[PDB]
């Protein structure tokens, strides 16, 4: 199961923020899919979800600005937030949602279920009560996609190798001089997660950010290459840098 | 919004509880979920259906519910449990959802941890552009505060230095970076540069020499 968000990581104010979620591992007509966001330093905010039949739930406070659509042929679900502002700058998460409705039958004041019918003390048949229990929860989360609502300019990073001078080998990548945030780094296309450490970026007075990702690997890896994969979504740029200790 | 305490705290290896208060139409309907948020990671589903644990969730996370109040209890607290915890429930239909206000869990009594420090010289490629960035990476320290001093040939450097604040890692310890931005000529003119990181009165020094890089 994989949920991959995609769409403009940089949105100009007042324009319609739009995002897409592509799924794999399951058919979109089999599971409910939805959108939850989190702005920096704030609570999780449910945006909405859509079910296999088109049944749609929307955040009551944002309903007038939200649009969630489904495209089964492409296994995709779309989100749209009209008239974007700074309040809409946030990490947007695609989600798979467990939905279920239970019909509950019970007997009213002073009766019990002898057999199948609600019978009272004297044995008179009484109508049952029908209520519903509702089940909702997120059973799979996407990695999330940071969207910034601003008119900022764009500069793609340079990526340089980090290697020590000359028992574990420590190396990395310097992602130099980009804007705006963020940048994401993986190693060996995600195959290398153990020993990885990506550090928050620094900000120069020039307005450009830089950050570094480092990895520690056993010494018995001489000659091996390790590739850092850097994404700068704001500039729609992706850079792979192969690092081999000397 | 479901009512949670903004903040809650417990001591290492002990037990803490986080409550989640709602009404008959959400929590009272009887299917509450709990989620864990660590920085640099996506939200993690911990509990569903009041009491059930999701895949990969240790037994020391447990949930329960009494009427309109649900409770997430964490026993045998570890440092990695420091995080934001949110409850959620359906509301009047299985398509309509409500989240809680969130609770920040702090774990008290964590041991002191010294920083691991790595100093990287500028790459040949960057030097080819007449730029030279020295990168000092600082990780795995607790509590979250370090002071950084740069030196070259015995003299302290202050200009062209940029140091990040301490930020929390996924393992609950802290990290930080410091960058010394020089020209290639500046870089070649000295015999050695050093990053000196002080933490809780202890000092770590790392050094690079242009004649060896």
């Amino acid at each position: 199961v994989q949920l991959r968000e995609s769409g403009p990581s940089l949105v100009k104010p007042s324009q319609t923020l739009s995002l897409t979620c592509t799924a794999s591992g399951f058919s979109l007509s089999d599971k409910a899919v939805g959108w939850v966001r989190q702005a920096p330093g704030k609570a999780l905010e449910w945006l909405g979800n859509i079910d296999t039949g088109g049944i749609t739930g929307y955040n009551p406070g944002l309903k007038s600005r939200l649009s969630i659509t489904k495209d089964n042929s492409k296994n995709q679900v779309s989100l749209s937030v009209s008239s974007a502002t700074a309040e809409d700058s946030a990490t947007y998460y695609c989600t798979t949602v467990h939905q279920k409705t239970l019909e509950v039958r019970s007997c009213p004041d002073g009766s019990r279920l002898i057999g199948n019918d609600c019978r009272n003390e004297d044995g008179d048949d009484v109508n049952y009560i029908t209520t519903f229990d509702y089940e909702w929860y997120v059973d799979a989360w996407g990695q999330g996609l940071l969207v910034t609502v601003s008119s900022a300019s764009t500069t793609a990073p340079k990526v340089y190798p980090l290697s020590s001078c000359c028992s574990t080998v420590t190396l990395g990548c310097l992602v130099s001089s980009y804007m705006p945030e963020p940048v994401t780094v993986t190693w060996n296309s995600g195959a290398l997660k153990s020993g990885v450490h990506t550090f928050p970026a620094v900000l120069q007075s020039s307005g450009l950010y830089s950050l570094s990702s480092m990895v520690t690997v056993p010494g018995s890896t001489s000659g091996q290459t390790f590739t850092c994969n850097v994404a700068h979504p704001a500039s729609s740029t992706k850079v792979d840098k192969a690092v081999e200790p000397k | 919004v479901l009512n949670q305490p903004s903040s809650v705290s417990g001591s290492l290896g002990q037990r803490v509880s986080i409550t989640c208060s709602g009404s008959s139409s959400n929590v009272g309907n009887g299917y509450v979920s709990w989620y864990q948020l660590i920085p640099g990671s996506a939200p993690r589903t911990l509990i569903y259906g009041d009491t059930s644990r999701a895949s990969g969730v240790p037994d020391r996370f447990s949930g329960s519910r009494s009427g309109n109040t649900a409770t997430l209890t964490i026993s045998s607290l570890q440092a990695e449990d420091e995080a934001d915890y949110f409850c959620a429930s359906a509301e009047d239909s299985s398509s309509n959802a409500v989240f809680g206000s969130g609770t920040t869990l702090t774990v008290l009594g964590q041991p002191k941890s010294p920083p691991s420090v790595t100093l990287f010289p500028p790459s040949t490629e960057e030097l080819n552009g007449n730029k030279a960035t020295l990168v000092c990476l600082i990780s795995d320290f607790y509590p979250g505060s370090v002071t950084v001093v740069w030196k070259a040939d015995g003299s302290t450097i202050t200009r062209n230095v940029e140091t990040t604040r301490a930020s929390k890692q996924s393992n609950s310890k802290y990290a930080a970076s410091s960058y010394l931005s020089l020209t290639s000529s500046d870089w070649k003119s000295k015999g050695s540069y050093s990053c000196e990181v002080t933490h809780e009165g202890s000092t770590v020094t790392k050094t690079v020499k242009p004649s060896e890089c």
